[PDB]
RNA sequence: ACACCCAGCCGCAA
């Protein structure tokens, strides 16, 4: 794509069957700067 | 650590810290429950 | 100057 030079090497092409998955990203994402406290630990909470 | 002191005699009461009581948007810790609940067997004894 | 209490149960990711 680049170049535009010839793959030296022939790739294998062809349709088939993909599936998005239900893991995402942006619900995974994940960050924590001195954010709100557990009341009885007096530690960072669970869960994102 | 003395073999009188082996055996309890006065329970200590743990603070709040211990056993935070927490209201709905006031509920009492188990161990909050169960302290009430000596003391009032105490009482009764007594 | 924030607002949401906790236990249990279950599914699921590496």
């Amino acid at each position: 794509g680049f170049t535009g030079r010839k793959i030296t090497s022939q790739i294998f092409i062809g349709p088939t069957y993909y599936q998005r998955l239900k893991h995402m990203v942006d619900d995974k994402i994940h960050s924590r700067a001195r954010g709100p406290i557990q009341i009885l630990n007096r530690q960072p909470m669970e869960g994102r | 650590a003395r073999p009188e002191w082996m055996i309890v005699t006065v329970l200590p009461v743990p603070p709040l810290s211990v056993r935070p009581a927490v209201v709905m948007q006031r509920n009492q810790d188990d161990l909050t429950h169960k302290l009430a609940d000596i003391v009032k067997i105490n009482n009764q004894l007594r």
